[PDB]
Parts: structure tokens; C-alpha cells; sequence
């Protein structure tokens, strides 16, 4: 039995009504629901369809009959940005679960913050050249990091990683590392961080040259 | 109402894993159990059940025959024991208590196996800091170790704001990991800032203090 959800993801400002589905490819026995906030098991939410959890708020809504069940919230909240996954049994297994909907926090338009590190002096010593950039607290969550050397791009031995939603933020971060042999580093004077974001047309650029530092 | 799973680890492919839960604070006989998985890439995946008599029992159609699931009464005990082990098994495992309906209203914290051929490995942790005046932004960079997961802190923890650890990122059997820490100028160098690194399978536990430097 096949479980479909959509949206995959979406995303809600504060104060405002949102629905999510899950498509089943054959009549369900039960629908259940349940919310999972990354980094924790996932919590009870929503059982027979329409039924709260002890502690859920008043704002969820579970409803649906025959192949079709939703999820709404009356209005949107901070606390509530979090996975969202459907699961049903029919009385034969397997119990199959949705792919789940994830739910982000909507919020204004931010513009990164950019550092970059050059290789650390325990690192050489050890014979490898690793050069960092970090870009924190920007939104919308898309980013592009560009790295150039002496002038010349660089797409290779590149590894970029991404945070969730910030707590309190709301924002992301995205982290961008360079690897390199400490030979080859010593070949080039001058290392760039470039970061292209919605919110400027212009990228912002940092860097450093080896020498200095 | 308590569920506690253990019995993770790192595992050769091929290999064979026994899984416990322990529950407390219900009548265990009373219930029926499940075992579930989670995988980033897979997501939710349900592995098997067991009646409260152990009469019933039913098995992920991924899992049958290289899958065991069991229960000790007395003991308060739920077992699920692996053989066969492949790469599609690597998840986090939760037990679960089933409900009318079901549904479950109580989950474990889970415990997380790996089964890979990849040795293991310590991290090398690398303190970042500023090159050469209104903010201060530092790192610690952590790469080269597996499995995965490691542990990163700063100041003990005592240091909470501010702060961005990024996912880990596996390239050719190794994973690299970073930490960006914001404070004020006023705050550092001023007083102390260092990263804390744990790492449970090597065992390893170093400390990096970031430290300003010329020549
Ligand atoms: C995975 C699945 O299919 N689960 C469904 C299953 O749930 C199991 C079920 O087991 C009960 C339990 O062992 C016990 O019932 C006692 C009490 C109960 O403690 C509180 O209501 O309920 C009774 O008073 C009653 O009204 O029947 C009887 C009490 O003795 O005993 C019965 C036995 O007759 C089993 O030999 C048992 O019910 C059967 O369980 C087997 C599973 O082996 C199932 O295949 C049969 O169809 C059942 O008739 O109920 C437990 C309960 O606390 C929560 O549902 C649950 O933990 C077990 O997994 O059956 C549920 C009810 O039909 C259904 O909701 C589940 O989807």
C-alpha cells in the first residue's frame, strides 16, 4: 500500500491556514499522523483520522474519508514548523508510512553573513590544506558558493552543508569547505569565497592571500 | 511510560546484530510491539510486529528471513535480532508500542546502526579563527572520521548562542564536519573559546581552543 504526500515541502508565514495530504492507492483502515522535529523520535499527533493527541493545540484539524486525508492547521505558528508523516494499518502488513511533508517557517528576506578561514597551523603540519567558508543566517534557504583561485575557479574537492531553520532566527546557514594538498595550496597566493544570493545581484566576496596569514 | 532501545553499533556487511528494548511504567504483556526504521534518504520504514503472546508475528517483506523479532516477559524485554546485514539496513531503529487502531502513542530515542565495511576511524579536529571589529566569527573544523556520529560543543556547552554545526558530509569513506560560533569582540579573544569533540567509536574525546595567530 502506497502512501502519497503532498506538498513535499511548504512553506507558511505566521498567522495563516494551511492543509497537507496524503494519497492512498487503496482504501485505508486507519490514517494516522504523527510530527517529528529533526533530531527527535517522532511524537503522537493525530490517531483515527480525526482524533488530537493529548497535548496537540486546538489549531490541527484531521479529516478525510476513503483514499483522501488532510492535515490543516487554523493558523500558523513558530512551534509548529516540523515534519509531518501519515501512516496507516489495514490489518495486514506491511503498516506503511507517507514520505512526509515538511513544513517551513516563512519569513523576510535575509542577506548572508560570509567568513573565511584559511588552512589551520596543526593542519599543514599534518600535511593536508582544508580552507573554509561559512554563510550564516540568510533567507530564502538557496545559495550558491563559488571558489576561486588566483583569480581561477575552482569546482572540485568542494563539500557544502546545510542547517535547518534556525530557531530563533528562522533563517539558514550553509557551510563550504576547500581540500586541497598542502603543496598544491603553496602553489597559489590569493583564495576567494564567492556567495550568491535572491536578495543581492552582486555577490559578496571574502578572502585572504596566503601571505599575511 | 518508558522505552528504551540499545544494542547499536557499527557492522560488517553480512553480519549479524542483536537490538533490546526495555519498557517500563506499562503492563508489557498486555501490548503488542513494532519495530520501526528511519533512514535520511528512506525515511519511515516499518520492520516488524510482535503480539503480546508472541502467537502473532509479521515482517517487512525487506526483512523476512534475515530478521528475528522476539519478546522476554519477565524481562520486560523486546528483541529484534539482525542477520545478513546489508547497506540498506543502515537506519536508526525505534520500538514501538502498539495501540488500538495501530497508531503509537510512545517511541524510543532510538538507537542508530551502521553497517558498512569502512573502518573506523578518529577525527583530527582543526581550530578555525579569524584572519588577519564589531563581531567575531570562529570555527572548528572536524573531518576525517567514521562512522558517524560525533559530538561538537563549545565551551562545554556553556556557549549555546550563536552557534551553527553543520551535517556531516561523506566523501570516499570519510566525513567531514564544521562549527561557526559568534560572539562579540568585546568576548574574545578576551575570554576563553574552545570546541569540544566527541567522538564515541574511537573512544576519542580532544578539545581545540581557538587561538589568535601571526608570525
Ligand atoms: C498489529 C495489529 O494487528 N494490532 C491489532 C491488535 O492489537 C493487539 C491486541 O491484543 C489483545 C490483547 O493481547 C488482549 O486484550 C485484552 C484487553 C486489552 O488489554 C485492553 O482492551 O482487551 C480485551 O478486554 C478485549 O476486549 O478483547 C481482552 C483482553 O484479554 O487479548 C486479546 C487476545 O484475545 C489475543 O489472543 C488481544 O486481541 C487480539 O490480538 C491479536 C494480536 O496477537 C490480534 O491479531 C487479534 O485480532 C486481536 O483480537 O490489543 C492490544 C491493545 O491493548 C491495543 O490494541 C494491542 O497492543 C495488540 O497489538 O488487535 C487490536 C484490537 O482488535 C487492534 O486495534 C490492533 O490493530
Amino acid at each position: 500500500i502506497v502512501l502519497s504526500q503532498s506538498p513535499a515541502i511548504m512553506s507558511a508565514s505566521p498567522g495563516e491556514k494551511v492543509t497537507m495530504t496524503c494519497s492512498a492507492s487503496s482504501s485505508v483502515r486507519y490514517m494516522h499522523w504523527y510530527q517529528q522535529k529533526s533530531g527527535t523520535s517522532p511524537k503522537r499527533w493525530i490517531y483515527d483520522t480525526s482524533k488530537l493527541a493529548s497535548g496537540v493545540p486546538t489549531r490541527f484539524s484531521g479529516s478525510g474519508s476513503g483514499t483522501s486525508y488532510s492535515l490543516p492547521i487554523s493558523s500558523m505558528e513558530a512551534e509548529d514548523g516540523a515534519s509531518y508523516y501519515c501512516q496507516q494499518w489495514n490489518g495486514y502488513p506491511p503498516l506503511t508510512f507517507g514520505g512526509g511533508t515538511k513544513l517551513e517557517m516563512k519569513r523576510a528576506d535575509a542577506a548572508p553573513t560570509v567568513s573565511i578561514f584559511p588552512p589551520s597551523s596543526e593542519q599543514l603540519t599534518s600535511g593536508g590544506a582544508s580552507v573554509v567558508c561559512f554563510l550564516n543566517n540568510f533567507y530564502p534557504k538557496d545559495i550558491n558558493v563559488k571558489w576561486k583561485i588566483d583569480g581561477s575557479e575552482r569546482q572540485n574537492g568542494v563539500l557544502n552543508s546545510w542547517t535547518d531553520q534556525d530557531s530563533k532566527d528562522s533563517t539558514y546557514s550553509m557551510s563550504s569547505t576547500l581540500t586541497l594538498t598542502k603543496d598544491e595550496y603553496e602553489r597559489h597566493n590569493s583564495y576567494t569565497c564567492e556567495a550568491t544570493h535572491k536578495t543581492s545581484t552582486s555577490p559578496i566576496v571574502k578572502s585572504f592571500n596566503r601571505n599575511e596569514c | 511510560v518508558q522505552l528504551v532501545e540499545s544494542g547499536g553499533g557499527l557492522v560488517q556487511p553480512g553480519g549479524s546484530r542483536k537490538l533490546s528494548c526495555a519498557a517500563s511504567g506499562f503492563t508489557f504483556r498486555r501490548f503488542g510491539m513494532h519495530w520501526v526504521r528511519q533512514s535520511p534518504e528512506k525515511g519511515l520504514e516499518w520492520v516488524a510486529y510482535i503480539g503480546g503472546g508472541s502467537s502473532t508475528i509479521y515482517y517487512a517483506d525487506t526483512v523476512k528471513g534475515r530478521f528475528t523479532i522476539s519478546r522476554d516477559n519477565p524481562k520486560n524485554t523486546l528483541f529484534l535480532q539482525m542477520t545478513s546485514l546489508r547497506s540498506e539496513d543502515t537506519a536508526m531503529y525505534y520500538c514501538t508500542r502498539d495501540e488500538t487502531g495501530s497508531w503509537f502513542a510512545y517511541w524510543g530515542q532510538g538507537t542508530l546502526v551502521t553497517v558498512s565495511a569502512a573502518k573506523t576511524t578518529a577525527p583530527s579536529v582543526y581550530p578555525l579563527a579569524p584572519v588577519c571589529g564589531s563581531s567575531v566569527t570562529l570555527g572548528c573544523l572536524v573531518k576525517g572520521y567514521f562512522p558517524e556520529p560525533v559530538t561538537l560543543t563549545w565551551n562545554s556547552g556553556s556557549l549555546s548562542s550563536g552557534v551553527h554545526t553543520f551535517p556531516a558530509v561523506l566523501q570516499s569513506d570519510l566525513y567531514t564536519l564544521s562549527s561557526s560560533v559568534t560572539v562579540t569582540s568585546s568576548t574574545w579573544p578576551s575570554q576563553s573559546i574552545t570546541c569540544n569533540v566527541a567522538h564515541p567509536a574511537s573512544s576519542t574525546k580532544v578539545d581545540k581552543k581557538i587561538e589568535p595567530r601571526v608570525p
